[PDB]
């Protein structure tokens, strides 16, 4: 129990998996951000050049 | 053709400044979503325990 | 230790810090050869035009 | 120039059916040191146990 209160997170089951959508969604839409800006700085470049 | 190749110029520079921000952007959420998966597993270790 | 075993992990220090640096100079390998895999898209798409 | 650009052209189709597949195992890289770092993270677990 004193370890539970070290750790001091409150981890309930519901906010578990809460928390684990919300942050495997952001992973994703962070990967899906970077490729769109990519894709975008290529187009640039392909006007430039 | 002269004013057009001015003109494509200016038009490249908007763009290719705004990506530059995003990309810094994305960086910045590399950032947040490895804490976030870190997160995660704390959870995950404080259901067992 | 049942515990230990039946999670199976050998967890010394050593290892532990061994391990951690290998995935994370893979993590940075792997980060390099997307990078270099759209450096050369965007030469693909330069040629092509 | 008829008989260059088919070749370029030719040059450039196979540069591309390399990249597509360091692109495709980067991507799997991915994954398999999102597993890794998972690991260690059961590494670290195990230390203070």
């Amino acid at each position: 129990l004193q370890e539970m209160k070290d750790i001091g997170v409150q981890a309930d089951a519901n906010a578990e998996m809460r928390a684990r959508e919300r942050r495997d969604r952001l992973h994703e839409a962070l990967s899906v951000n970077r490729s769109r800006v990519n894709q975008l700085e290529k187009q640039i470049a392909f006007c430039e050049a | 053709s002269h004013k057009q190749l001015a003109t494509e110029q200016y038009r490249h520079v908007e763009m290719a400044r705004e990506l530059a921000e995003q990309s810094g952007a994305s960086s910045d959420l590399e950032t947040d979503h490895q804490a976030a998966s870190d997160h995660l597993n704390l959870v995950q270790t404080a259901m067992r325990q």
